[PDB]
């Protein structure tokens, strides 16, 4: 996700092979912490409606 | 571990020689008991003969020793 | 002039079972006119067996004979192997402690005992082993004599099968009336093995039971299995029989009296009939034991090889060289909570059925117990993640690397009392992944398919597919093609995505360019309505529905259903654009002739989530299936189930 968008804005430099560890990124929270389940479903909800699309392409273009 | 003999499909054939080393081969290896179960329906009986049959059209690819 | 002559000795009501029927017209439907003979032996002591039997052949001049006597019955067998022997009478035991077959018997006799061997019922108790993959068992015996056959078929069949079985240890007992007390209850402390197997005659049977009741060795943790012989009246069992107790036995299990006797002399007829079809003439009647015909008489040996392979009503009565019954159909029986001898499952063949496909096991006091450990996991049928097959007819079970599944149990299947449940394997990605997080969690599981409804769409407030199953608790937990999303997180858990999807589109070889294009999101803007659908109920219907109005509002009339219909209809010319699942697509994209292409190069995933492993709401397990899924993700493992599972011709 970094190493793309720099490639893609600084150029001069090139991403090579294909992805090797596939993940996510989370936001973190102590052990057992409550409103884990809130900000899942609100990631869910972010994912569903339009929010990450317009994230990334205001953002990483 | 082409993608052609690792997802058999009925259209595509190959085998080897029945009872041979490497039918044993196949048998011993369980991630390659799909290809073996392919394999195992249309093995031929000798070597010269799947070679004619290779010629022939009949068997697209031919597994034998080296 | 045939003469049946069928001899009872069972110590009952004998003269009412002689009286029975005593007759000449039973047996009307053979192929022949029975001539039978009652003499029913009154108390079967070995000089009225043999004075009884004499004067019989001396009398009439049978042809063959029945016999028929009580379970406890030890030595008999013995005496009638010896009679016939003596006088090449062909006789034929049913029923009682005279049907337990005898692998030695005289080179010149024919007894042809009714009843299977102990390596078939070893063979039979075997593979129940195999069905519920119990593995370390023990064996417990008795100094009965023949046990060191017993040992040595046990060893044999363990030591000649494909699966890898591990004998934990074999204890010796004497099992004696008023013997050492100590010595059994000592060694009966220190076995702890799951699976228990014994051979010993039934007041053994009872005295070992009510030594490991006494030892802890009854309860849900510890199941027991027998042969024939431990066995005594079905019809009353004994207190000292522990529930779940399992034995093998042949279908003259529950059969009548008269139903035995009519068949075996339904046997003897068509034996004769045979002989009379080839040979133009009936077989010699027997002769009597004043005498020794030395030579053995061909007719007799030609008789008898008739008489060795023959069918009744579809059964088959084969008889081995040895004198017993070869390759018949057997039933596995079961002691049920209510103390009764109930039938679990059959051996058509070569092949197991079994009616319960989780065994049960239940309390000291009665009580249905459940392992906790034991998972009920819901699936269904997705091509690249899950794919069921029947079993392969030859070796009964199916291929190794194939998870046995079954299908809802809604619908009864039994037929009678086959088997409720449609028995198929499953395989595929979702299927590996369940079976490494069985490993490494340390769980054990059955696998489910899902009959009512797809994947899961609320109706009318409630939820269908592998969301109602969990969401109701049908299921410990659902696997497959899930997608996470909002509506079922909030009613149900959901585990950490293993695999990566989303919405995408699928066209025939980028003329879109967007799932948010104006051509989708203004099905009227231009040329005729494009024909774009997706199969619905699903995530991506609701995810259309609550994101664009009109897209789902047009979406309605391409309701497409079957992927691979839609694919063929996307291949014909019937539709342009198919919106469905990611990670179904790019599979369904690299298996294809004309190599389809997703609209953006990387299909320009739309709404992305993962695949989940659905579970209960404030569960326990879902804690360390979170751990093992992200262990696998890290390890590599994932990336090589991607590489075997996943893989496309044409997707480099
Ligand atoms: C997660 O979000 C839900 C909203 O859907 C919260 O549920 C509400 O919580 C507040 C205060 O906790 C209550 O006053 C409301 O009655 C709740 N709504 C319903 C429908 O029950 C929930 O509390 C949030 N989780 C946490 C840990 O705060
Ligand atoms: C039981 O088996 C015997 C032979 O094992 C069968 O008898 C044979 O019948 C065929 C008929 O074509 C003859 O050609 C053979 O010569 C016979 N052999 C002997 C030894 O008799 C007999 O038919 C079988 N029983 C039934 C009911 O089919
Ligand atoms: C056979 O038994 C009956 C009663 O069971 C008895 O009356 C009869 O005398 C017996 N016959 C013998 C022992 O020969
Ligand atoms: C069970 O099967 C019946 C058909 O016999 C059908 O109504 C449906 O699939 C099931 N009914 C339920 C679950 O109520
Ligand atoms: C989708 O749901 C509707 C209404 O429940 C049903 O009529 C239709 O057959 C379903 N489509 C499937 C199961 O493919
Ligand atoms: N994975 C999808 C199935 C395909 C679809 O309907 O989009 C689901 O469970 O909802």
């Amino acid at each position: 996700a970094v190493l793309e968008f720099e490639a893609s804005q600084k150029c001069d430099l090139v991403t090579t092979g294909e992805l090797f560890f596939r993940s996510g990124f989370g936001i973190g929270m102590r052990k057992d912490s409550p409103w884990k389940q809130n900000v899942s479903l609100s990631i869910l909800k972010s994912h569903e409606n339009g929010f990450m699309e317009d994230l990334d392409k205001t953002w990483v273009r | 571990n082409d993608p052609r003999l690792r997802n058999p499909s009925d259209k595509f054939i190959y085998a080897t020689v029945k009872q041979s080393s490497v039918d044993i081969y196949f048998r011993r290896q369980v991630e390659l008991s799909t290809m073996y179960r392919h394999m195992e329906k249309h093995n031929y009986e000798s070597a010269a003969e799947a070679i004619q049959a290779v010629r022939d059209n009949k068997l697209h690819a031919f597994i034998w020793d080296s | 002039a045939v003469t049946v002559a069928v001899v009872f000795g069972s110590s009952g009501p004998l003269q009412t079972q002689a009286r029975t029927r005593l007759t000449s017209q039973n047996f009307l439907d053979l192929p022949l006119e029975i001539q039978p003979l009652t003499v029913g032996v009154n108390n079967t002591n070995p000089s009225s067996i043999l004075t009884q039997i004499c004067g019989l052949l001396g009398a009439a001049r049978v042809h063959g004979i029945v016999f028929e006597d009580n379970v406890d019955t030890e030595a008999v067998a013995q005496l009638l192997d010896f009679v016939s022997s003596q006088t090449h009478v062909p006789i034929l035991s049913i029923s009682g402690g005279s049907a337990v077959v005898l692998t030695p018997k005289e080179p010149g006799s024919a007894f042809l005992q009714l009843g299977v061997s102990l390596e078939q019922q070893l063979q039979v108790l075997f593979k129940v082993l195999e069905e519920y993959d119990w593995s370390a068992f023990a064996v417990i015996t008795s100094l009965h004599p023949g046990h060191a056959l017993f040992l040595e078929g046990v060893r044999a069949v363990a030591d000649a099968s494909y699966l890898s079985w591990r004998l934990l240890d074999v204890l010796t007992l004497e099992l004696g009336p008023g013997g050492p007390r100590a010595r059994t209850q000592r060694l009966l402390r220190q076995v702890d093995a799951p699976v228990l197997v014994a051979y010993c005659s039934r007041e053994e049977a009872e005295v070992l039971f009510a030594e490991a009741a006494q030892a802890g060795l009854v309860g849900p943790g510890h199941v027991w299995l027998v042969p024939n012989l431990a066995l005594g009246s079905t019809d009353a069992p004994p207190a000292a029989f522990p529930v779940g107790l399992i034995s093998v036995v042949t279908e003259s299990w529950r059969l009548s009296l008269r139903q035995k006797v009519r068949d075996g002399v339904a046997i003897l007829a068509l034996g004769a009939h045979s002989y009379r079809r080839q040979y133009g003439t009936l077989p010699a009647p027997a002769g009597d034991c004043r005498s020794h015909p030395g030579p053995v008489s061909p007719a007799r040996e030609a008789f008898y090889r008739h008489l060795l392979n023959v069918t009744w009503e579809g059964r088959d009565f084969s008889f081995s060289p040895g004198g017993y019954l070869v390759r018949p159909t057997m039933v596995v029986i079961a002691l049920n909570r209510h103390r009764l001898w109930e039938m679990v499952g059959r051996w058509d063949h070569g092949v197991l059925y079994m009616k319960y496909p989780v065994w049960p096991r239940y309390s000291t006091s009665l009580q249905p117990v459940v392992d906790s450990r034991h998972l009920t996991v819901a699936t269904l049928e997705e091509r690249p993640f899950v794919i069921v097959e029947s079993p392969d007819p030859g070796t009964g079970g199916c291929v190794p690397n194939t998870v046995p599944c079954r299908r809802q149990s809604n619908h009864t299947f039994s037929s009678g009392d086959l088997t409720p449940y449609t028995k198929l394997c499953c395989k595929g990605f979702c299927i590996d992944i369940l079976k490494k997080l069985a490993k490494v969690v340390k769980f054990s599981y059955d696998l489910y398919l899902v009959t009512n409804g797809k994947h899961g769409k609320r109706v009318r407030g409630v939820w269908n597919g592998m969301i109602g199953e969990v969401y109701y608790k049908r299921a410990d937990m659902a696997i497959g093609s899930l997608t996470i999303n909002e509506e079922r997180s909030e009613i149900i858990d959901f585990s950490v995505p293993f695999v990566e999807t989303g919405i995408s589109v699928m066209v025939s070889r980028d003329t879109v360019s967007g799932l948010s294009d104006k051509k989708f999101q203004r099905p009227q803007d231009q040329y005729p309505p494009f024909r774009f659908g997706t199969v619905p109920n699903g995530s991506t219907e609701r995810n259309i529905r609550s994101n664009y109005r009109d897209m789902h509002t047009h979406m309605v009339k391409f309701n497409q259903r079957s992927v691979e219909d839609a694919l063929t209809s996307l291949k014909m010319g019937k539709l342009d654009a198919f919106i469905y699942d990611a990670a179904v697509l790019n599979y369904m994209a690299g298996k294809d002739e004309g190599c389809k292409l997703v609209t953006i190069g990387s299909g320009k995933v739309f709404a992305t989530t993962g695949y989940g492993i659905a579970m209960q709401k404030d569960s326990h397990w879902k804690r360390a299936i979170d751990l093992a899924l992200l262990q696998l993700l890290g390890d590599g493992e994932t990336q090589k189930l991607e590489t075997v599972w996943l893989s496309g011709i044409c997707q480099n």
